[PDB]
C-alpha cells in the first residue's frame, strides 16, 4: 500500500546503456523546399 | 488561440502597493509582448507599458515610469509551438484615481512595424482604491405564455465586483444580472433574475450562489 | 488625452458612418501609425485596424482604415447593432507605446423600437426585519438606451432614498438599468402602495406594488 | 493583393526520421585493431560545429530513439566480424579431467 | 549575421528567408566490406539521391539557378487565409510547412504544370518569329 | 489531360512534345550484403548515374533549367529532309529518334560549341562595358 518502495538492480537488456549516453541525440531530414505566398508574380516577357 | 487570465480583484489602501498577475497559454509565451492598459473614469484608457518576455527589454510610459514594475516568469513548455507563462506588474504608492480595470495584452506580431500591439487581451483585474474596509454583501430572495421570473438581491457590498450562478453552474439559461447601484453611502448593490416557465414549480429547483471574494464570503441562496 | 475624436457620431442600419481621429503634429500622422479598437464598456476590447487601412485577422471586411496627413478615420459599413458602442483610436510607432483617443461612442439609427421591460420587487420579511426597506425597480430590453425613472408614495412622488442606475447594454444589444428607493419601515407600512414609473420619449410604463399584498 | 506562390529553396524546415548513421572517431595512433575503431573509421573533423537553436523546441524520446537500436545492431555485428577470423575452439571439447589446485 | 546551419528554424520567416544560402551549403556536402564501409557508402547515395530529388522539382519548375523564385500560380485561400505580415511576421517555417503540408502535393502539380510546361511551349511560338 | 509515364510514347511529335514533364518526374526516382542489397544499392547509382549525364549535356548546352530550349545551330538538311507538318505532324519521337540516330553524335557536338562556348566569350566581351 505505497507505504514502502524496494528498489533493485537488473540488466534486463543491453540497449539501456546507450540510451544513457544517446537521451539528448535525436535524428531528423532537413526538407529545404518551402512553397509561400507573396505579391511577386513572375514575368511573361 | 491563447486565453490570458488574469488575477482577480483585489481592495487596497491608499499608499499601499499591489501585484497583478497574467498567465499565458496556448501560444509561445516567449514570441510575444505582453502589455498592461488600465481603464478609469476620470482620464479613460491608458496604456501603461509592454515587456518582452524573450529579451526582457521593457517600455513603460512617463505617467507610470516612477510607480510601475513589470516582470516576467520562465515559460513552461507543453508542445513545440506552445507553452505556458506568466506576467507581473507590481504598482505602489496607490491613489484614489488609480481605481479602475487593469488589462494585460499580447502583442501582435513576432516581427514588424507593430510587434507589441496589444491584440490578445485578458479578462481584467477590478482594483479599488479606497481607505473603506471591505463589506461583504446580504443576500435577499426575489419571489417569483406561462413564463415568470425569479432572483436574488445583493445589496450593500463593497469593493466591486460580485458574481452570481446558479444551480452551482448547471443553471445558466434565462439568466439576467443587471449591474450594481453606487448608494449615497459608497456601498454597491445588484440585482440577479432568471426567467423560468411557471409550470416549472414540481421539478426544478433554483439556487443562486453568489460569491464575494474581497470578502472572501459565499452565499447559496434557496429561492 | 492630446488625441481627440469625434465624441459621438450616427448612423442608419445597414449603412456606413466614419470617426475622425486627430490632434497636434507631435502626435498626428506622419512618422506615426494608428490603430483603432473596439471597447464595449465592461468587456475586454477588440482590435480592428493596425497599421493605417491593414485589417486584424478575422475582422470583416465591413471595417476600412485611411489616414491623410492631419486626422485618421474609421469607416464602418454596412451597420449592425452590435457595432454601437464604443470605439477608440491609437497613435504609435514601433519602438513607442500606445497613446488612447478621447473615445467615440457610436449609435445607429433606423433600428426597431424596443418596448421597455419594467418588474418591480417589494422588501423582503428579513429585510423589513434588518429593518429597513429597499424598493428595486429592474428595467431591461428597452431601446433607444435611455431612461427616467420616477417614485411615488401612495400616488404622490417620492425624493428621499432614490437611486438609479445608469442605463447598461444587454448582451441582445438592448439596453438595461436598475432604480433602487430605499425607505423605512414606518414610511413602508404607512402608506396604501408604492409605485415605480419608468418614462420613455414613445411610452411611458408603470408598475406598482402595495405593502396590503 | 494577388497572392502567387513562390518556392524557397533552403527553409529551416525538418521531420522526425531515421537514416542510416556512420562511425567517426577521432585520430588515435599506435597493436591495434581495437573492434569498434575498426581499421578505418571517418577521422572526426579538427574542429565540431555546434550551433545553438534560438527559439527551438522539439520534442524528444529517448525511448522511442532509432539510434540506440541501431547502436545495438552495430556492436553486435562488430562483435561478430571480429571472431571470424579468429581461432575456432572446436577440438578442445575433450573430456577434461580436472583436479584442485 | 550569420548564425550557422539552420540557425533561424525558430525565427520568423521573413527572417529565415534571407540566409537559405546557409542550408544550401551543408545540404550537400584489404577488404574495405567492414560494417562501416558498408554503411557509409550507403549514407553518401543516400544524401545525392535526397538533393538530385529536390534539384529535380526545382528543375521542373524552372527554378533551377535560384533559392527565390516567382511563379504564375494563384495562392489558393482554401490552403490558408492569413495575410502577408501574418504569414512572414508571425510565423516560423516549420510551423508553416505543418499548416501546409496538407495541400503540399496538389501545389506541387500545378507547379510544374502550370507555368513551365504551358510556358515552354509558349517560348517556342513567340520566338518563332 | 496526362495518360502517364510514356503514354504519348506512339504520339505524333507535336502531341508528345507537350508532356515532357511526365518524363521528367519519375525519370529519376546483421549485414546488409544480401544479394538484393548489391543490386539495389548498384541500380540507385545507375540511376543517378545516366541523369545527371543527361543533365550534364543541358548544362554544356545552356539549356539547363528548360524542357524547351532554342539553339543556334542551324537544321542542316542532310539529316532530315522532312518539312515540319511532316516531321511533327505524322511522325512519333520513336522513328524521328531512328531516323536522326544516324547524326545525334555530330549534332550534339555543334551544340555544345557552335552556341554556349561562343556565347560565353562574347557575353562577357559585350556586358564588358
Ligand atoms: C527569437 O524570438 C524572439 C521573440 O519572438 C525574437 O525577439 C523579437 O525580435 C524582434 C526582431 O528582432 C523584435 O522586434 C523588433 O524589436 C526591436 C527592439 O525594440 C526596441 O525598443 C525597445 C524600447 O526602447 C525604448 O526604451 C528604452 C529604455 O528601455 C529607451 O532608452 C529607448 O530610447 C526607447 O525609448 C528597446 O528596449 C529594444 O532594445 C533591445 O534591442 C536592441 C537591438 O535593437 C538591443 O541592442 C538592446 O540591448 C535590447 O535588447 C529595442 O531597441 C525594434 O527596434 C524593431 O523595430 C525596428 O525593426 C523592425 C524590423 O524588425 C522595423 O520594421 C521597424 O520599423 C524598426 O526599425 C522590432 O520591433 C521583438 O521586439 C523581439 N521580442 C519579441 C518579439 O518578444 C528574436 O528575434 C528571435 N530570434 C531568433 C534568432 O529567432
Ligand atoms: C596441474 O597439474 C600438473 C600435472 O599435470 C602439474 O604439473 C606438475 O607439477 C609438479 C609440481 O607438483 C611438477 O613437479 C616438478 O617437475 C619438474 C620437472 O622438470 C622437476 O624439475 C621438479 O623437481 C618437480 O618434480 C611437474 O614437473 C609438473 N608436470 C608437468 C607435466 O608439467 C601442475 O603443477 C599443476 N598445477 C596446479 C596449479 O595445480
Ligand atoms: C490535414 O489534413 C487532414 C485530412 O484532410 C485533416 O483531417 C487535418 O485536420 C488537416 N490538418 C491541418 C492541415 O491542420
Ligand atoms: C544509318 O547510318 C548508316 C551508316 O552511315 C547507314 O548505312 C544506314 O543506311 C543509315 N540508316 C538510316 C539513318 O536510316
Amino acid at each position: 500500500d505505497s507505504t514502502t518502495e524496494t528498489f533493485r538492480p537488473s540488466g534486463g537488456d543491453m540497449r539501456d546503456n546507450w540510451r544513457s549516453e544517446l537521451y539528448k541525440y535525436k535524428v531528423v531530414k532537413i526538407e529545404p523546399l518551402g512553397v509561400a505566398p507573396t505579391r511577386c508574380k513572375r514575368r511573361v516577357v | 488561440e491563447g486565453q490570458l487570465v488574469q488575477s482577480g480583484a483585489e481592495l487596497k489602501k491608499p499608499g499601499a502597493s499591489v501585484k497583478i498577475s497574467c498567465k499565458t497559454s496556448g501560444y509561445r509565451f516567449n514570441f510575444y509582448h505582453i502589455n498592461w492598459i488600465r481603464q478609469t473614469a476620470g482620464r479613460g484608457p491608458e496604456w501603461m507599458g509592454w515587456i518582452s518576455p524573450y529579451s526582457g527589454d521593457k517600455n513603460l510610459a512617463p505617467a507610470f515610469q516612477d510607480r510601475v514594475i513589470m516582470t516576467t516568469d520562465t515559460e513552461v513548455p507543453v508542445t513545440s509551438f506552445t507553452s505556458t507563462g506568466a506576467a507581473y506588474m507590481e504598482i505602489r504608492n496607490l491613489k484614489f484615481d488609480d481605481t479602475g480595470t487593469y488589462f494585460c495584452a499580447k502583442g501582435l506580431l513576432r516581427d514588424g512595424s507593430s510587434t507589441w500591439l496589444p491584440y490578445l487581451w485578458g479578462q481584467g483585474t477590478l482594483l479599488t482604491v479606497s481607505s473603506a474596509s471591505t463589506k461583504g454583501p446580504s443576500v435577499f430572495p426575489l419571489a417569483p405564455g406561462g413564463t415568470a421570473a425569479l432572483g436574488c438581491l445583493v445589496k450593500d457590498y463593497f469593493p466591486e465586483p460580485v458574481t452570481v450562478s446558479w444551480n452551482s453552474g448547471a443553471l445558466t439559461s434565462g439568466v439576467h444580472t443587471f449591474p450594481a447601484v453606487l448608494q449615497s453611502s459608497g456601498l454597491y448593490s445588484l440585482s440577479s433574475v432568471v426567467t423560468v416557465p411557471s409550470s416549472s414549480l414540481g421539478t426544478q429547483t433554483y439556487i443562486c450562489n453568489v460569491n464575494h471574494k474581497p470578502s472572501n464570503t459565499k452565499v447559496d441562496k434557496r429561492v | 488625452s492630446v488625441l481627440t475624436q469625434s465624441a459621438s457620431v450616427s448612423g442608419s442600419l445597414g449603412q456606413s458612418v466614419t470617426i475622425s481621429c486627430t490632434g497636434p503634429n507631435s502626435v498626428c500622422c506622419s512618422h506615426k501609425s494608428i490603430s483603432w479598437y473596439q471597447w464595449p464598456p465592461g468587456r475586454a476590447p477588440t482590435l480592428i485596424i493596425y497599421e493605417d487601412n491593414e485589417r486584424a485577422p478575422g475582422i470583416s471586411p465591413r471595417f476600412s482604415g485611411y489616414k491623410s496627413y492631419w486626422s485618421a478615420y474609421l469607416t464602418i459599413s454596412d451597420l449592425r447593432p452590435e457595432d454601437e458602442t464604443t470605439y477608440y483610436c491609437c497613435s504609435y510607432t514601433h519602438n513607442s507605446g500606445c497613446v488612447f483617443g478621447t473615445g467615440t461612442k457610436v449609435s445607429v439609427l433606423g433600428q426597431s423600437k424596443a418596448n421597455p421591460s419594467v418588474t418591480l420587487f417589494p422588501p423582503s420579511s428579513e429585510e423589513l426585519q434588518a429593518n429597513k426597506a429597499t424598493l428595486v425597480c429592474l428595467i431591461s430590453d428597452f431601446y433607444p438606451g435611455a431612461v427616467t425613472v420616477a417614485w411615488k408614495a401612495d400616488s404622490s412622488p417620492v425624493k428621499a432614498g432614490v437611486e438609479t442606475t445608469t442605463p447598461s447594454k444587454q448582451s441582445n444589444n438592448k439596453y438595461a438599468a436598475s432604480s433602487y428607493l430605499s425607505l423605512t419601515p414606518e414610511q413602508w407600512k404607512s402608506h396604501r402602495s408604492y409605485s415605480c414609473q419608468v418614462t420613455h420619449e414613445g411610452s411611458t410604463v408603470e408598475k406598482t406594488v402595495a405593502p396590503t399584498e | 493583393e494577388n497572392l502567387w506562390v513562390t518556392v524557397y529553396y533552403g527553409v529551416p524546415v525538418w521531420k522526425d526520421a531515421e537514416t542510416t548513421l556512420f562511425c567517426a572517431s577521432d585520430a588515435k595512433a599506435y597493436k591495434k585493431h581495437n573492434v569498434w575503431a575498426t581499421h578505418a573509421c571517418v577521422p572526426t573533423d579538427p574542429n565540431p560545429q555546434e550551433i545553438h537553436l534560438e527559439n527551438v523546441t522539439e520534442e524528444f524520446n529517448m525511448w522511442k530513439n532509432n539510434m540506440v537500436e541501431q547502436m545495438h545492431t552495430d556492436i553486435i555485428s562488430l562483435w561478430d566480424q571480429s571472431l571470424k577470423p579468429c581461432v575456432k575452439l572446436t577440438p578442445l571439447c575433450v573430456t577434461l579431467q580436472c583436479t584442485n589446485v | 549575421v550569420f548564425l550557422g546551419f539552420l540557425g533561424a528554424a525558430g525565427s520568423t520567416m521573413g527572417a529565415a528567408s534571407m540566409t537559405l544560402t546557409v542550408q544550401a551549403r551543408n545540404l550537400l556536402s584489404l577488404l574495405k566490406l567492414t560494417v562501416w564501409g558498408i554503411k557509409q557508402l550507403q549514407a553518401r547515395v543516400l544524401a545525392v539521391e535526397r538533393y538530385l530529388r529536390d534539384q529535380q522539382l526545382l528543375g521542373i519548375w524552372g527554378c533551377s539557378g535560384k533559392l527565390i523564385c516567382c511563379t504564375n500560380v494563384p495562392w489558393n485561400s482554401s490552403w490558408s487565409n492569413r495575410n502577408l505580415s501574418e504569414i512572414w511576421d508571425n510565423m516560423t517555417w516549420l510551423q508553416w510547412d505543418k499548416e501546409i503540408s496538407n495541400y503540399t502535393q496538389i501545389i506541387y502539380g500545378l507547379l510544374e504544370e502550370s507555368q513551365n510546361q504551358q510556358e515552354k511551349n509558349e517560348q517556342d511560338l513567340l520566338a518563332l518569329d
